[PDB]
């Protein structure tokens, strides 16, 4: 498990694996953890199934109902935050989540990241899971706010590979959304095989 | 059927409660408020101070957030119960979300609340109607009125109390689009609207306004008697 | 009258008549016969209009595999029963694993619209269910009341001038128990024709037939499976 | 069938409750809170003045609540001593959720949401009870509240209880002190107003009664003053009736 | 669910069943109380209606505490469900503070309840008035409430049948200063003022609050001293 | 577990948090906040159950403010404060404890500046200066070589500096930017981001 | 119940044609120690089923006392219509998945046998609620020991008569007397036929032991 | 007397329903029309005030992306309907992946269309018309507080429904088309109604299959209204 | 003490085919060293576009079958309509998050066609998480089957390989070729075999024999 995020001046870079095992057994390969929350909200499943699946759509939940009744789009801090609300009443109660949050703002870019013991902050770059410290080598290594999309893409993209070819836990497709202005844009899913022909030379 | 208890229709379907429950609303104090394009200002009229006693606990206009601005209709003590309510409430959206407190919810707020309240069985309804200033969403100016059937309403400016089709016909016949943007001449449709009271008594005006970004201003029984300077002046300049 | 207002307080003859006006709601509704065979149960009833536009409403509905009922009266009470009703179906056939008698669901029945006959604060429910059953030993007709006293019979009919299809019941119950299923049904519009002022005739739109056997599941159809039962007729004998 | 109203409008839209409420409230004893500034007073009429008591109780209708705060009361008896002890409890409850003496004001605003939903919900006979409120702060210093049965309150420095107060109020229109805070010359002002509105002769001590609150260096002490001080105010102004028929 | 208690103001003001309650108490039956300089002197009005009668099974002046007696001018059946209270009230002073409860804290917390009866639903209110004695703290008090829930503390009164006229008696016969045999010489005096003629032992029923206790008296002492009591 | 410290002077309170959110092994934000403005004079500082915290600050901050709104001033810092250790009092006998560690930051126009410093277990204290974690020994120790009752918010500066210094000699994590605030007669001021560059 | 005291041992159940034989013993040894030999762990239900059990005997008692108050019901309806086997198969298998669904479990361990409708019919049901059909059942130790004799003669022949598995159900019951510990020379047989439910008597079992002579 | 909540009338029902179904007519006229290229509605503002601001006043909301709505009567308490409505087609998807079926929605308002209880509160008075497109293509429906709902081909209601609905018995048939039936209705529209037909007085609600979103007409509204 | 949980065995495989949908589960009913009976099938005819496959505890897969059912009846007559069969994996999820403290010792597999009358495979886990997927083997012997499924269905590392869709009866030859490999080194697996195809006309079934020890 590793997936990573970050904003930069053209909105928001979200990859992911899509390896999920069940301890030393493959599970599933193809698992989507970047579960996409609307057309301008995209949050990611770290750790829990049930409880990113279930919380965050709920959330989303939340979030049309927000829009229905005041016939406005919510703010990421917003969603976050009563994500905060909602998972904090069973704190202590063996419950795994440490997502992150992405979308838009009115107040531009919207990057936050919320774990299960209530540990809500925003910030500019994120990574989370097993090979998370590895993205944190080579994204921290190749970060720049003022980088380009195909930049960031090979940046991720590279970022991903190198997490997914330490981590035993980590492979798959490599999940790559991008957050923009107006809304997400699917970029592609990748293979590390396909990488590693790719990468390798 | 008969004009006792709020659950029962009339035999062509009405309310009578509710109706009764306008009354002292329109047999209320008087009070004014328009929104400015930045900076949104009101009054209540009839001060009638009594020679004995202090006023700053009989203050009728204050505010949930700072954002936001209060007014109401009919009688006192209801008004509290939905202002401390109302308090807790913006406090506690506030505590939820850390948004500033728009005026569209607080009003679903406060008008459901009257709703289902005056829904609910052997308790007596809200004899009130509020008055919402918010200027939030950007500083966008908004004014919203409330019913004693809690039925929350925006206008673009508002009286209420006695006479409140009168002066409402006053603002009708003083609604030019150019007394914003030029707050002052705001300032000046408020002493309009001041100098359109019932009694236009020149020390029973309690007025305060707000720059959208400021706190509530409130002004002083001088100023506001050279804005009845200017008022007269202005008069004499129509002469 | 000063007596006639409640369900707690008795007449001076002992005959609390807000109950008579539960009967009297239950007079308003529509026209509708049940009946049944040795082994085949059907029941029909008439659809009326609001207007033109508006769709017929119907008033028999599936429950069971084997229960098929038809409703005069209220309808809120009546989906509220067939809620109840549909929830007494899945208790025993979830806990028991068995479809119900019939007798045993409609005294519970009985007993569920006793309370709303006996205290205060609660009004009676105006019911016109004609009930088609399938336990061991076949099917069953019964008929329910506001007055909570369910009737079985081999064939009945309530709703407005149902009294002369009442009488075709009388005279032609004997032929009703070894007829089959086609000239049954046929029987079973020559009594809702009686139900009929003369002057418009039974059509299509305006009626619905469900039908439950020994072997069958009860269904309901309009115009489609009915036109070939609203085939096979004379007209009346004018 | 045995519903009374307890809850509704009268016809047209005026309150039954309140106004019969407010006609038991005048026909009651007197009391008054004065201007002071250096602490505050409170004058008062004894009922049942009937020689066979005990008059051991020292405080009738006063009641010290906190520490630093006090109230005459006019109404039903037993209901006030129902509002008091809650009252009491109340503000103890601020006393025990900051350490901090009240601010009297939301207490004051609290009794009135107390007694007023009696007004609107729960369809009761609601308290027939107005009563005054002397107290001191750290924000406007000594204060004086009038309670109603509306839910009403008045922050007031001259205040107002019924039938035989009315003239009392218009006496204190017409004879309103302003700027001085002497206490004694505030006694010789509620010695006529009792004087003429209580209809005692020569005006008894033991049909009236007086005590004051007083600012003492962080204590605010409240001088529940006995009745030798009292007859010698009873001389004095009816020395100050002998200075009034000077002119005669 | 019922209970808007029962009561409205009149348009004069008033409460007209507890009013009436006031008629029930002024239809009671009459006794008297007085605080002489050592204790308090309790004596009722007790004849029986018929001679079958037993005196033994119903007993009138009825203590709470051992220092405390106490008597009534309304109705026996309520009589003994409140003091029923007032005796599980005073066991939980005794309970908190493990300590006899003081007769003022007895007549507030009564009082108080009484009140709740009053502004108390369901039916209707006590129409019995009481005469709370006990010799705390070295003085003796004497303390009446009402069926509205308030009280005062007499020297010396009276309640039931012709109670001004005995209020008046007592006010002239009466002073400041007696003991308890003259408070018990001048009940008597009070008592046969409006009483019938015949008054035995068992036509009266005495008790008297000690400073060293409360002191239910007997028909052999009230045959005794009221063997001609002047 | 990191660090706070609430110095205070004869007329101002000297205030530092760090910026560090870090988690277990690397860390994970160097901007962090923990200073909250509870008022115009009164401040907030706490390290502790990181759901608690945020949650304690959401009750006790915005409650605070329905305070400010509603009286339509400010409470004492002392009452305040007494006011949030009865909440933890409330908080500790309950299914539901939090594991919080405060300390409080007020300033009066009678008595002036105050310094409240609570526990995780709700206790009050009234203290010249307090802290937390490991560096509460290590700065608790110098500050007590260097106190002095009147003493200028300069020397508070500079002596915040130098034991800074000290925090950076010999402790064993990074703890590189810390944020300070300081209170005077006029309310909260920001001071800036104390960050050392250490070879 | 978390610590059953008195329980009972392995019965035997098993279809033929035409019906259902049960046996069982009658043995309600507390521990180690046979304190109760003369009991009866058959509950006879009207004239299609009957329960066999093992475990807490009081929970048999109980469960007796509420199956045949259900009993009590339908029959006092009079509609024509009782429970059927499975019905009694469902309704258990609901109250003990129910009961141990609470983290409270009863001990026992149920065999319903029922003959109805020219159908036989044996359901298991387990504590743990685990429950299901077979045409032969052995609960207790005669699963390790005399079900594999009847799948042995199940494989061996599908249909049996009353008498075959009569036999071989003594013959079984025999064995578990030879080497159960919890077992005691006092059964009875019973069986539900369309002729009805029958209970038979204290039946007994003949060992051998020539090779005692033996070294 | 005035037997309400718990007192049939001697020959029929409640004479408190018969009052809310009575206090329908006191409301404003909307008609919607089921075209199978899509159901199209309309509704009278009634605007009185000049400062009465338009848009302020709602009478169709967006239950459902494909779902409008029509009120007549009460107005908090159908938008009570609204909000509760739209939580349970938001459970419908949370748990199915799937939109609830407009019928449905109706049956699931129409459960608590008559579920007023004053003990064990008061009935609303407020009838409904809803637009959808289900699976089975465009839907029109109409409720009612009494509940017994029914699903219509085009239904007024409010004020002067007797010959709206005439006159739209007169003009409709089956095979109506779209724009057809939104020039034909707001005929219909400044017929019945007595102020000047401009852009103030109404407004449209086009739910269709490629155009599931947008029940809505933008002041072409204004075009279709020049249109005649 | 009282422990809840029991492994009762188990044994599916769903295959998502072009039209069909093939699951197939051993009847072998096993506990510790007894076999309980030789026939208990896991798979259930729930529509017609559905047969789901329960392994796992005994119990809780009659009790949420049942369960099932009877929301299925509830779907139905409140909506006149069946469910898709998405939402029965949604619903069936919610059930799995309700019981989520204590959870089913279980395992499930949904298999039936989509709306367009293809297949749909969805895997559980016993917390309640799903996908659509083409081929999964729950239960034993998941570690037994799933490399071949890859080898035969996926095509994986697979050099020059191309890609023919399987057809129906191919598809037959490797269920019962995957049954009889499994077969002999599972203890939990035999004796009989229940083979369901959900096709766009209907559910066919037919039971293979296996081993008999």
């Amino acid at each position: 498990t590793t997936t990573l995020a970050f904003k930069f001046r053209h909105g928001v870079i979200v990859a992911a694996d899509s390896r999920a095992t069940a301890g030393a057994y493959i599970a599933s390969q193809t698992v989507k953890k970047v579960i996409e929350i609307n057309p301008y909200l995209l949050g990611t499943m770290a750790g829990g199934a049930a409880d990113c699946s279930f919380w965050e759509r709920l959330l989303a939940r939340q979030c049309r109902i927000y829009e229905l009744r005041n016939k406005e789009r919510i703010s990421v801090a917003a969603a976050s935050k009563l994500l905060a609300n909602m998972v904090y009443q069973y704190k202590g109660m063996g419950l795994s989540m440490g997502t992150m949050i992405c979308g838009w703002d009115k107040r531009g870019p919207g990057l936050y990241y919320v774990d299960s013991e209530g540990n809500r902050i925003s910030g500019a770059t994120f990574s989370v899971g097993s090979g998370s410290v590895y993205a944190y080598g080579v994204m921290d290594r190749g970060y720049s706010y003022d980088l380009e999309v195909e930049q960031a893409y090979d940046l991720a993209r590279r970022a991903i590979y190198q997490a997914t070819y330490r981590d035993a836990y980590s492979g798959g497709a490599v999940n790559l959304y991008h957050v923009r202005e107006d809304g997400w844009i699917r970029v592609s899913s990748d293979n590390v095989a396909d990488l590693h022909e790719k990468y390798s030379g | 059927s008969y004009d006792r208890a709020i659950t029962v229709f009339s035999p062509d379907g009405h309310l009578f409660q509710v109706e009764y429950a306008q009354e002292a609303v329109k047999k209320g104090s008087t009070a004014v408020g328009v929104r400015g394009r930045d900076i949104v200002v009101l009054g209540v009229e009839k001060k009638s101070v009594a020679k004995l006693q202090d006023e700053r606990t009989v203050r009728k206009i204050c505010a949930l957030d700072d954002n936001v601005c209060m007014a109401f209709a009919g009688l006192t003590a209801d008004a509290r119960i939905v202002i401390n309510r109302a308090r807790v409430e913006c406090q506690s959206h506030r505590l939820t979300v850390e948004d500033p407190v728009t005026v569209e919810y607080i009003t679903r707020y406060i008008a459901s609340l009257k709703q289902r309240y005056t829904q609910s069985n052997g308790r007596r309804p809200f004899g009130i109607s509020a008055l919402i200033v918010g200027f939030d969403f950007d500083g966008t100016p908004r004014l919203y009125q409330t019913d004693p059937s809690g039925t929350y309403h925006a206008w673009k400016a508002n009286a209420i109390g006695r006479g409140a089709k009168s002066v409402r016909e006053f603002l009708e016949k003083n609604y030019t689009d150019e007394a914003i943007e030029t707050d002052d001449l705001t300032i000046k449709l408020v002493i309009k609207a001041l100098l359109e009271v019932v009694q236009s008594g020149g020390k029973n005006i309690e007025l305060a306004v707000m720059r959208r970004d400021q706190s509530l201003k409130i002004l002083n029984p001088e100023e506001i008697e050279k804005y009845v300077a200017e008022i007269e002046k202005e008069k004499e300049e129509n002469e | 009258n000063q007596y006639d207002n409640d369900v707690t307080v008795w007449s001076p003859q002992g005959r609390i008549h807000q109950i008579e006006y539960a009967m009297e709601a239950v007079k308003q509704g529509s026209a509708t016969v049940g009946l049944k065979s040795k082994t085949h149960a059907v029941l029909v009833a008439l659809k009326r209009a609001q207007s033109e536009l508006a769709a017929h409403q119907k008033k028999i509905l599936h429950v069971d595999n084997h229960i098929g009922i038809s409703i005069a009266g209220l309808t809120a009470d009546a989906r509220l029963l067939c809620n109840f009703m549909r929830q007494e179906c899945l208790d025993s056939r979830f806990v028991f694993d068995r479809p119900l008698p019939v007798s045993r669901l409609v005294s519970l029945i009985g007993s569920k619209t006793q309370i709303p006959t006996q205290r205060y604060g609660r009004r009676p429910y105006g019911v016109g269910l004609l009930i088609a059953g399938y336990d061991d030993m076949g099917p069953h007709i019964f008929q329910t009341c506001p007055s909570a006293n369910y009737f079985d019979c081999r064939a009945m009919s309530i709703g407005a001038r149902s009294q002369s299809a009442r009488t075709y019941l009388e005279r032609h119950m004997s032929e009703f128990m070894e007829c089959n299923l086609n000239e049954l049904v046929k029987h079973g519009l020559r009594a809702l024709r009686e139900t009929l002022p003369a002057e418009q005739d039974l059509t299509t739109k305006n009626v619905s037939i469900g039908i439950v056997g020994k072997d069958l599941e009860f269904t309901i159809y309009d115009d489609d499976d009915v036109s070939p039962f609203l085939e096979g007729l004379e007209e009346r004998p004018q | 069938r045995y519903d009374s109203r307890t809850t509704i409008f009268s016809p047209e839209g005026r309150l039954y409750q309140v106004e019969y409420a407010m006609e038991a409230i005048g026909h009651a004893g007197t009391c008054l809170g004065i201007l002071a500034n250096d602490g505050v007073l409170l004058a008062a009429e004894r009922r049942n003045i009937h020689k066979l008591l005990d008059e051991v109780f020292f405080s009738e209708k006063i009641y010290k609540l906190n520490e630093d705060m006090a109230c005459s009361v006019a109404g039903i008896t037993s209901d006030a001593n129902v509002l008091t002890n809650e009252l009491r409890l109340i503000a103890q409850r601020y006393l025990l959720q900051y350490q901090e003496p009240i601010p009297c004001e939301q207490l004051v605003t609290a009794l009135c949401d107390i007694k007023q939903a009696y007004t609107q919900f729960g369809g009761k006979r609601p308290f027939g009870v107005s009563l005054l409120y002397i107290g001191w702060d750290k924000h406007y210093g000594f204060q004086l509240y009038q309670s109603d049965p509306s839910g009403n309150y008045g922050g007031w420095k001259a205040t107002c209880i019924g039938n035989n107060s009315a003239a009392a109020v218009s006496m204190l229109k017409q004879d309103y002190k302003e700027g001085e805070m002497t206490l004694k010359s505030a006694l010789a002002l509620a010695i006529k107003v009792l004087n003429k509105t209580m209809d005692v002769s020569k005006l008894s001590a033991e049909k009236v009664e007086i005590a004051t609150l007083t600012r003492e260096n962080g204590k605010t002490v409240i001088r529940v003053l006995k009745q030798k001080e009292v007859e010698q105010l009873i001389k004095k102004h009816e020395e100050e009736e002998a200075k009034a028929e000077r002119e005669k | 669910g019922y209970s808007f208690s029962l009561t409205t103001f009149s348009p004069s003001g008033k409460l007209v069943q507890i009013e009436y309650a006031l008629a029930a108490v002024a239809g009671g039956a009459p006794s008297v109380g007085i605080k002489a300089a050592n204790g308090v002197v309790l004596a009722t009005e007790k004849k029986q209606k018929s001679i079958l009668y037993d005196e033994r099974s119903v007993h009138k002046v009825e203590p709470i505490t051992k220092h405390i007696g106490l008597v009534y001018s309304g109705m026996g059946p309520d009589y003994r469900v409140l003091v029923h209270r007032a005796r599980k009230l005073a066991q939980q002073y005794y309970l908190v503070y493990q300590e006899p409860i003081p007769t003022a804290q007895l007549v507030q917390r009564v009082a108080s309840v009484m009140q709740e009866y009053t502004q108390s639903g369901g039916v209707r209110p006590f129409g019995v008035s009481l005469l709370i004695c006990g010799w705390n703290e070295g003085r003796p008090y004497l303390f009446q409430s009402d069926p509205s829930g308030a009280y005062f503390a007499w020297k010396a009164t009276a309640m039931g049948k012709n109670y001004v006229n005995g209020k008046t008696f007592l006010e002239k016969r009466y002073n400041e200063d007696l003991e308890l045999e003259d408070a018990i010489h001048t009940a008597i005096l009070t008592l046969k003022e409006s009483f019938e003629g015949q008054m035995t032992e068992d036509n009266i029923e005495v008790g008297i609050c000690n400073e060293a206790g409360f002191r239910r008296l007997t028909p052999t002492e009230v045959k005794d001293y009221l063997a001609a009591i002047a | 577990m990191e660090y706070l410290i609430g110095i205070q002077g004869p007329d101002y309170v000297l205030v530092a948090s760090d910026r560090v959110a870090a988690s277990n092994i690397v860390q994970m934000k160097d901007d962090h906040d923990k200073m909250f403005k509870m008022s115009e004079k009164i401040l907030l500082l706490c390290v502790g159950e990181a759901g608690d915290t945020v949650q304690f600050a959401e009750y006790i901050q915005k409650n605070v403010q329905l305070y400010k709104m509603r009286n339509g001033y400010e409470l004492s810092p002392t009452a305040a404060a007494n006011f949030t250790r009865r909440n933890l009092a409330d908080c500790l006998r309950s299914r539901t404890p939090y594991h919080v560690n405060l300390l409080l930051a007020g300033y009066d126009e009678h008595e002036g500046p105050a310094l409240y410093y609570m526990d995780y277990l709700a206790a009050l204290a009234k203290a010249p200066f307090a802290a937390h974690g490991y560096g509460a020994f290590l700065t608790l120790s110098i500050l007590d070589r260097y106190y002095t009752p009147t003493i200028s918010r300069e020397r508070a500066v500079e002596l915040l500096r130098k034991c800074l210094e000290e925090l950076q000699k010999r402790f064993i994590l990074n703890l590189p930017t810390f944020s300070v605030r300081i209170i005077d007669k006029n309310g909260i001021h920001d001071l800036d981001n104390i960050s050392f560059p250490k070879q | 119940t978390q610590n059953p005291m008195v329980t009972g041992t392995s019965v035997l159940g098993v279809k033929f044609e035409g019906g259902v034989v049960i046996a069982a013993d009658m043995l309600g040894s507390y521990g180690s120690l046979a304190r109760f030999r003369n009991i009866s762990r058959i509950m006879r239900v009207n004239n299609s089923t009957m329960l066999g059990a093992s475990g807490d005997y009081a929970d048999f008692q109980y469960l007796k006392q509420v199956l045949g108050q259900m009993v009590i019901d339908e029959e006092l309806l009079g509609d024509g219509h009782s429970y059927s086997p499975r019905a009694i198969h469902s309704w258990l298998t609901r109250a003990m998945y129910s009961r141990r669904s609470k983290m409270n479990p009863l001990w026992n361990t149920m065999v319903i046998g029922g003959y109805a409708d020219g159908e036989s019919f044996l359901g298991y049901v387990d504590m743990l609620g685990v429950a299901y059909e077979a045409p032969s059942l052995a609960t207790g130790y005669g699963a390790y020991l005399a079900q594999p004799l009847l799948r042995e003669v199940l494989e061996k022949q599908p249909v049996l008569s009353q008498t075959e598995a009569r036999d071989l159900v003594e013959r079984c019951m025999r064995v578990l007397y030879y080497r159960d510990a919890r077992s005691y020379n006092r059964f009875q047989i019973a069986t539900v036929t369309e002729k009805g439910v029958e209970i038979e008597g204290p039946l007994s079992t003949e060992t051998n032991w020539d090779i005692a002579h033996m070294i | 007397y005035d037997r309400g909540v718990n007192t049939f009338s001697p020959e029929g029902r409640l004479f408190q329903v018969e009052y809310a179904i009575e206090a329908i007519k006191l409301g404003s006229t909307a008609i919607g029309i089921q075209t199978s290229e899509g159901v199209c509605l309309a509704v009278e503002k009634r605007i009185t005030s000049p400062l009465m601001e338009p848009s302020s006043i709602e009478k169709i909301v967006e239950i459902d992306a494909h779902i409008g709505c029509a009120m007549s009567g009460l107005i908090a308490d159908a938008k009570t309907l609204i909000d509760k409505a739209r939580v349970e087609t938001q459970n419908h998807w949370f748990t199915y992946n799937e939109t609830m079926t407009v019928e449905s929605v109706t049956q699931a308002v129409s459960n608590l269309a008559l579920q007023f209880g004053e003990e064990d509160s008061r009935p609303f008075g407020v009838a409904l018309l809803f637009g959808g497109v289900d699976e089975k293509g465009p839907q029109l429906f109409h409720m009612d507080p009494s509940g017994t709902f029914v699903q219509c081909d085009a239904r007024a209601i409010g004020s002067a429904s007797e010959g709206a609905q005439s006159s739209l018995q007169e003009v409709y048939h089956k095979s109506m088309t779209l724009k057809e039936a939104i020039k034909s209705s707001l005929i219909i529209l400044k017929q019945v109604m007595e102020e000047k037909l401009n852009a103030t007085n109404i407004e449209l609600a086009t739910v269709q299959p490629g155009q599931n979103f947008h029940m809505f007409t933008k002041e072409e509204l204004e075009e279709v209204i020049k249109d005649i | 003490r009282f422990s809840p949980y029991v492994f009762n065995g188990g044994t599916i495989l769903a295959i998502a085919g072009e039209d069909f949908a093939i699951v197939a589960s051993d009847t072998r009913l096993s506990e510790g060293f007894s076999i309980h009976t030789r026939d208990s099938p896991k798979c259930y005819k729930l529509t017609d576009k559905t047969v789901i496959g329960c392994s796992g505890f005994h119990g809780d897969c009659l009790t949420l079958t049942k369960i099932i059912e009877a929301r299925l009846k509830m779907y139905k007559h409140s909506n006149n309509k069946a469910m898709t069969t998405g939402a029965i994996a949604a619903m069936l999820s919610t059930i799995l998050y309700s019981r989520r403290f204590f959870p089913y010792y279980v395992y499930n597999i949904i298999g039936g066609l989509d709306e367009e009358g293809k297949g749909a495979v969805y895997s559980f886990d016993p917390v309640g998480s799903y996908q659509r997927d083409s081929f999964k083997a729950g239960g034993s012997a998941s570690a037994m089957l799933q490399p071949l499924l890859d080898n035969q269905v996926g095509f994986k590392n697979m050099q020059n390989v191309e890609h023919v869709p399987l057809s129906l009866d191919r598809a037959m030859r490797l269920v019962k070729d995957v049954f009889i490999s499994a077969a002999e080194r599972d203890v939990y697996t035999g004796d009989a075999l229940r083979i369901c195809i959900v096709t766009k006309e209907g559910i066919r079934e037919e039971t293979v024999s296996l081993r008999k020890d």
